């Protein structure tokens, strides 16, 4: 490049950001998922589609382990996931090499979005398209945030992202209670990501990751085959 | 320092003494000298102390950082590449000799790592002050594919030959067997040398020391 | 340490000990002293240990990237090259001798000479090593232009065992290859 | 040597739902003490202490690298720190120097922050974070002290008793030093309370 | 573990296809503490076709209508949404199965007091 | 428009205009062609002389890459001057590093990617050049190469650069190729020359021939044209 | 609608879309070209047609089928200057793995490496990114072959079956049809239908002398460029 470095995200003359706005429009459009948090566990589901079925479903994942107890799906755009999913990992060594420790999940989204708002003041470049479900079971309580293409972490005890999230905020507003197992915060996952699928809900259909405290478990599909019989 | 390890016909069994000196005072009666890669290999090291801990911990993140990118499986021919490209680059300043063993896909395999950066892959190797005792024991009483239990009563008769031979090793024997399945880790797996029991009372009554100022701060 | 490199009609004929000292303690009974670069060009390292076998991995990975790119079996002049611009820009920090050799395409069987300076020449016969000079009067009365490939097999073999004889730094067992157009033809013999 | 330039003893001893740390009082260019009253104990936060020896420019450099590394570190979380990442904290900043390191060798003593338990350990001048169950010992006159605690230790100690030997391990191991000496002080921690005691030592 | 789950699910099996109900409902009040070994959703459906196999036998209302109350009850005192939401669902099936006038439109307006909540 | 004035841009249908100017760009300007015979590559350019305007000799586009390479340039000729020392220092590179001559399809990928380079970035602009490599060598014949302002670098046989480039090559694939002596084919590239460019715009033009192949050793050289002067007598023989 | 630049440079729209990465998809459709892959049991077939417009131009410099390691090929789309680019990329980074890591890729790793560079293309707003396709085929140990695609944006994905190029919908539909319905796949049971969907789609039933297969085999894990003789001989033994 030459030099130029110039901030392509100022404020409107109402006081808004425009283009993170924007971005919030593609988080929107993208693949429905769900977290639920349950008082042992947390639950990872998102949605995952295949337009033929000339596709292969053992190559591209959607639930990705972080460090060997903190998984991570998104809601957004496929590519710009990856990214972020690199600079996560080699972010939790940083903190293994110094601290000899496993690396809290607060901590990692405090170092995350100051990566991706950082990333958005700066010039040249334009904003993620990319929203977060990070989870983890650190020290005996296990946890859930929200990340989004502005940089700003919450902490949710169920939400949804993606289609229809708000019909699914509604459903789990109803659904979710003070707390429940993890087997019945699996049930409620594949209830809320049924309520905007399409008819065939397979073990390909949909990737399940969930946080035991013994640690983070990827689902196989035949386990997914096997608690779909009777889902919802 | 007496660090060993030797390739038997599934798995691959290393060995070490636990003494740390500095200078000629023993500093720690019981270290911890078998180090974590992976799931599937492990390291051993020698020399310099605190330049193995770095170095062996540096790359344990990186392969772990390597094979979550994968999704398959560490190789040792990995970890061997990554360990010599390293440190030739310091220019052998980084005291580091190493001992490098794991099972693949391919099968075990079993490295010996200098600080310059020489490697070599041998049956069984032997690194350390005691190495030269270690490995007398190792020629004289060695045949391929050997069996398990053949295999740790061998590293565990070549360990205790560099204690008893030599003064920078004097303690507890451990051991770490790697099959192709099974990772046993057996911190204490010998102790032959005990410590001699106190034969005289040597506690006086409690106020037998004089105090000028006290202070008592209570906490929460 | 004791390696030699005779060339005949069709291909060469590579050897070299086994033993590795680190000054009077054998750290190694057994060692590989040639590399394959590619599928018909070794060398044969001596000198440090660190070094041969840090520069031999860099050669093998320009080579290599260059012959695909040319889509084509390199030339054994080519990989000599590749050694002396390294040796000479790092003559100061490299103590490393080596011996490439290796059939070609276009040229037949080449042998080449990369000294401790960073020099390049091409020979006939080469030889190097710490126990290369006790064999000196012997390759010299010995050698006839014109050799086939079994008697520069017995002639690189009576050789290197005059060598692990006399000198203490050389010894273990004798690794042979022969390189032709048809193939590598290793063997390890003693005697 | 460098080390023996100031002189210096840090002594910490584990008991039984306690542990102590010792140092001793003396500042000094090599024969000629300047002041009484050097603090070489520097706490970082409740319930776990440091100590620090060799060089008294590293003791003091270290200390407030230390303090700076650990105050943000408890302000970017909730929480205060567990006494083996401070172990990996100081082992980091002390590998960062390797080529010319800091001329000092930190003995850690705590307990844990979510329960009682006693922690112990010394680093090298380089960072090799060694662990033991008994006792550790760090400064110029290391093999006097190793002379006590082999001979005065004993697994489950009050912290009257505890108090007792760490008091005459000290003591006897100092005074036969040449360079160190000039009084002793005593940091005896637990649950409860911290009881911080200046014994009487010979003042030459 | 589960050598006894599969070799009391064959004499489960066997109960249904024979044709009898005194040793397959005995069956079906055996393996009420059984219910918690395994997961509370996927229990449900182990019911549900427990259920089905005890009533596509015979017409023989002197029970049928009787192990329903058990459930019902049993699920009054266990506390599970689903699990009571599926017994009442065959019960008002059964029911119209026997034609009834008030008690099934009773039963049907109070699961839709819960159901649609 | 709108969007033809960077190359970082893309049309609303996918192309980039930058680079399509640069294409016509090098159309107007005059004619350059390039056959090879069975052992060696002859080179020809028309070159316009408008009065005087200059020597005889003059801002010749035969340039000389290495000492088996040659060049046709045609187009904007101050960016044809900046490639000719590029192609020199990437020649160079290659015998130090190694010492054997540069291949000929090394030495057409090595520019043509920093061709390609010009044309991402609103910084710089596409070169407005296009040119021929010519080679021989014992070992692997003669070969001909052919880059564009995009960088689509290829072989032929006969090609042809300037203004009369589909009205050139209709007749040189009349011709044989496999057939010919190159000796033979220098008085053929000249008919072509005199045969295309009426003088009706340019009445003066000169004709400059450059060959490399067998006969010169692999060594590239510009013909004997004031010795022999076979071509421009066999040339205008045809006036009918 | 367009907001602020949103045309011109990698930015977003109000819709929440980006366009010139959407106008790069239809970059590919000006090459003109249409290539085929079929995954079988224990091969993978790459077949690619080629345009020869003019009788002075070699058979030799134009095929598509490039070379990435011996056990990798591939095949490009798209435009031609932008091909060559993106295979040095990953002939460089091939290599790259071999001297880190001292095996030799996975073709799946190498795909990750290239559309992470695309990512960066499409993510700094100054350049232009790269519209060109890639598929990829090779043979991994317990594991068997594989067939991927990186795409200017920057994903990818495993296939069974899966074409690019110009005419995808037409051929996707049969290889659907040709797949769902369940039947062997051998050896020239895969590479007979890779021939005749690139047949039927077109509509041509050509000359053996266009079209080149890529095949690699478990048994020969070396990428392997088919001889015209024997392209032509699998043509007459699928003919009845």
């Amino acid at each position: 490049e030459r030099g130029y470095s110039f901030s392509l995200t100022t404020f409107s003359p109402s006081g808004k950001l425009v283009q993170i706005e924007y971005a919030l429009a593609a988080v929107a459009g993208g693949a429905p998922s769900v977290g639920i948090k349950a008082a042992n566990g947390v639950v990872l589901a998102t949605e995952k589609k295949q337009k033929s079925i000339l596709y292969d479903e053992r190559s591209v994942h959607k639930v990705e382990p972080i460090t060997k107890h903190i998984g991570l799906v998104y809601s957004g755009m496929g590519p710009d996931y990856r990214v972020l999913v690199h600079r996560a990992r080699k972010l939790a060594q940083q903190y293994y090499l110094v601290y000899q420790e496993p690396i809290p999940t607060a901590q990692l989204v405090q170092r995350v979005a100051s990566v991706m708002q950082e990333y958005t003041q700066s010039g040249g470049v334009r904003p993620f398209g990319v929203s977060l479900l990070i989870c983890g079971w650190n020290e005996g309580r296990p946890y859930l945030f929200q990340s989004d293409p502005s940089g700003a972490y919450f902490a949710w005890k169920a939400t949804a992202m993606g289609k229809n999230y708000v019909n699914g905020k509604t459903f789990l507003e109803k659904r979710y209670n003070e707390d429940l197992e993890l087997e019945d915060a699996i049930h409620t996952a594949i209830l809320t990501l049924k309520e905007s699928f399409e008819g065939q809900m397979t073990e390909d259909n949909i990737e399940v990751g969930i946080c035991n405290e013994a640690g983070f478990r990827r689902l196989t599909p035949t386990e997914v085959k096997d608690y779909l019989a009777a889902i919802a | 320092t007496t660090i060993a390890g030797v390739v038997y016909k599934d798995g691959i069994v290393l060995g070490a003494d636990t003494r740390a000196t500095e200078g000629m005072v023993v500093a720690d009666k019981n270290c911890s000298k078998i180090h974590f890669i992976s799931p599937n290999i492990y390291c051993c090291g020698a020399g310099t102390a605190a330049d193995t801990d770095m170095t062996t911990q540096l790359i344990s993140s990186n392969l772990e950082l390597h094979s979550l990118s994968t999704g398959r499986l560490p190789r040792v021919v990995t970890a061997n590449r990554m360990l010599k490209q390293m440190l030739f680059r310091y220019q052998g300043y980084i005291g580091a000799a190493l001992v490098l063993g794991g099972v693949d896909v391919t099968g075990p395999h079993l490295y010996s790592i200098y600080p310059h950066g020489s490697t070599d892959k041998l049956p069984y190797v032997t690194m350390g002050s005691g190495s030269l005792a270690a490995m007398a024991v190792f020629e004289d009483k060695f045949r391929p594919d050997m069996e398990e239990e053949e295999a740790k009563n061998l590293v565990s008769e070549a360990i205790a030959a560099g204690i008893f031979n030599d003064l920078g090793s004097g303690s507890n024997i451990d051991l770490c067997v790697i099959s192709k399945n099974k990772l046993d880790f057996l911190r204490p797996y010998t102790v032959p040398n005990k410590k001699g029991t106190r034969l005289g009372r040597y506690r006086c009554e409690k106020g037998t020391t004089a105090v000028l100022t006290e202070k008592i701060t209570p906490l929460e | 340490t004791t390696i030699m490199a005779v060339q005949f009609d069709g291909g060469v004929v590579l050897g070299a000990d086994s033993r590795t000292t680190t000054g009077s303690y054998i750290a190694n009974r057994v060692t590989d002293k040639l590399t394959p670069i590619h599928d018909r060009i070794f060398c044969c390292r001596s000198g440090s240990a660190a070094d041969t076998q840090a520069v031999a991995d860099a050669v093998t990975y320009q080579l290599g990237f260059h012959s695909i790119e040319l889509n084509e079996p390199p030339l054994v002049h080519t990989a000599a090259s590749l050694f002396k611009e390294m040796c000479y820009r790092y003559r100061e920090d490299l103590m490393a001798g080596i011996i490439i050799a290796g059939w070609d395409p276009q040229e037949g069987g080449q042998v080449y000479s990369v000294p401790m300076g960073g020099m390049m020449v091409r020979q006939s016969f080469a030889i190097g090593g710490s126990g290369s000079s006790y064999i000196y009067g012997y390759v010299d009365a010995t050698y006839r232009e014109g050799m086939t490939k079994e008697e520069c097999l017995q002639f690189t073999a009576n050789a290197l065992a005059l060598a692990m004889e006399r000198d203490g730094s050389s010894g273990g067992v004798i690794r042979l290859a022969a390189i032709a157009e048809s193939g590598v033809e290793r063997q390890v013999l003693l005697g | 040597s460098i080390m023996s330039y100031n002189g210096g003893a840090v002594m910490a001893m584990k008991g039984k739902n306690c542990v102590a740390i010792a140092a001793d009082r003396r500042f000094g260019i090599q024969a000629q003490m300047v002041t009484t009253d050097f603090q070489k104990i520097f706490p970082m936060g409740d319930r776990l202490y440091i100590g620090l020896a060799g060089l008294a420019t590293d003791v003091q450099t270290v200390a407030q690298r230390l303090k700076f590394r650990l105050n943000l570190y408890e302000l970017k979380e909730g929480r205060q720190i567990k006494p083996y990442t401070l172990m990996s904290m100081v082992a980091n900043l002390l590998y960062e120097k390797r080529f010319g390191p800091y001329y000092t060798e930190p003995v850690i003593a705590g307990l844990d922050p979510k329960t009682f338990k006693p922690f112990i350990c010394s680093l090298d001048l380089i960072g090799c974070p060694m662990v033991t169950d008994d006792f550790v010992v760090s400064g110029t006159c290391a093999e006097q002290m190793y002379g006590m605690c082999e001979s005065l230790w004993e697994p489950n100690m009050d912290p009257d008793h505890l108090f007792e030997t760490i008091s005459q391990a000290m003591l006897n191991a100092v005074d036969r030093d040449a360079v160190s000496g000039m009084g002793v002080i005593v940091h005896i921690i637990e649950k409860d309370k911290i009881t911080t005691r200046t014994l009487k030592a010979r003042m030459d | 573990v589960q050598v006894k789950e599969q070799s009391i699910l064959e004499l489960g099996s066997l109960l249904a296809k024979t044709g009898q109900a005194a040793e397959l409902g005995g069956l079906l009040k055996y393996v009420r503490p059984f219910l918690n070994s395994i997961s509370k959703a996927k229990a449900a459906r182990l019911v549900r076709s427990l259920l089905d196999l005890f009533l596509d036998m015979e017409a023989a209302t002197g029970q049928e209508v009787e192990l329903c109350l058990e459930c019902i009850e049993w699920a009054k005192s266990e506390k599970r949404t689903f699990l009571r939401q599926a017994l009442e669902a065959r019960l008002v099936s059964l029911y119209f199965d026997t034609k009834r006038y008030q008690e099934a439109l009773h039963l049907g307006s109070q699961l839709l007091r819960e159901l649609k909540k | 428009t709108g969007y033809d004035l960077s190359a970082s841009t893309f049309s609303p249908d996918g192309r980039v205009f930058q680079v399509e100017y640069a294409m016509k760009a090098v159309e107007n300007s005059s004619t350059a062609i390039g056959i090879r015979c069975k052992d060696g590559v002859v080179f020809g350019v028309e070159k316009l002389v408008l009065s005087k305007l200059y020597e005889e000799g003059s801002n010749k586009r035969l340039f000389n890459v290495d000492r088996h390479v040659g060049m046709a340039v045609a187009g904007l000729l101050a960016d044809a001057r900046s490639l000719a020392d590029i192609a020199r220092e990437e020649a160079s590179n290659f015998r130090s590093n190694f010492g054997y001559n540069i291949p000929l399809k090394h030495l057409a990928d090595r520019v043509a990617m920093y061709v390609h380079a010009y044309t991402l970035y609103s910084a710089v602009r596409p070169f407005g050049c296009s040119f021929m490599l010519g080679s021989y060598s014992v070992n692997d014949g003669a070969q001909l190469y052919m880059i564009d302002p995009s960088g689509v670098s290829y072989g032929y046989w006969g090609c042809a650069i300037g203004k009369a480039r589909q009205a050139a090559k209709t007749e040189i694939e009349k011709l044989q190729m496999k057939e010919m002596t190159c000796r033979d084919i220098v008085k053929e590239v000249a008919k072509i020359i005199y045969i295309v460019h009426d003088e009706v715009k340019d009445k003066a033009f000169e004709l400059e021939l450059s060959w490399v192949g067998e006969l010169t050793n692999g060594r590239h050289e510009i013909v004997p044209k004031d010795i022999r002067e076979e071509a421009e007598k066999y040339a205008k023989e045809s006036l009918k | 609608s367009s907001a602020g630049f949103d045309r011109h440079i990698t930015i977003f729209s109000p819709e929440g879309r980006l366009y010139q990465v959407e106008y790069a998809f239809k970059a590919i459709n000006q090459g003109g070209l249409t290539s085929v892959a079929v995954r079988g049991k224990d091969c993978a077939v790459i077949v690619t047609q080629k345009k020869v417009p003019d009788k002075l131009l070699d058979s030799s410099t134009v095929t598509h089928l490039f070379k990435i390691t011996e056990n990798i090929g591939c095949v490009m789309t798209g435009m031609t200057a932008d091909s060559r680019s993106q295979v040095q990329r990953a002939r460089y980074e091939a290599a790259n793995w071999k001297y880190k890591y001292g095996y030799e890729i996975p073709v799946d790793m190498l795909c990750k490496r290239i559309a992470d560079i695309s990512q960066v293309y499409t993510q700094n707003a100054e350049m232009r990114p790269l519209g060109c396709c890639m598929i990829l085929i090779g043979i991994d140990e317990e594991q068997g072959p594989q067939v991927y695609k990186c795409d200017p944006a920057g994903y990818y994905c495993g296939f069974k079956a899966t074409a690019a190029g110009v005419k995808q919908t037409e051929s996707t539909s049969f290889l659907e049809k040709k797949v769902k319905k369940k039947f062997d796949w051998t050896f020239e049971q895969t590479v007979e239908t890779a021939i005749t969907c690139l047949s039927t789609v077109l509509s041509i039933d050509f000359k053996p002398s266009e079209i080149e297969v890529g095949v690699v085999t478990v048994e020969n894990p070396k990428f392997r460029i088919l001889t015209e003789a024997e392209i032509d001989a699998h043509l007459v033994a699928l003919a009845e």
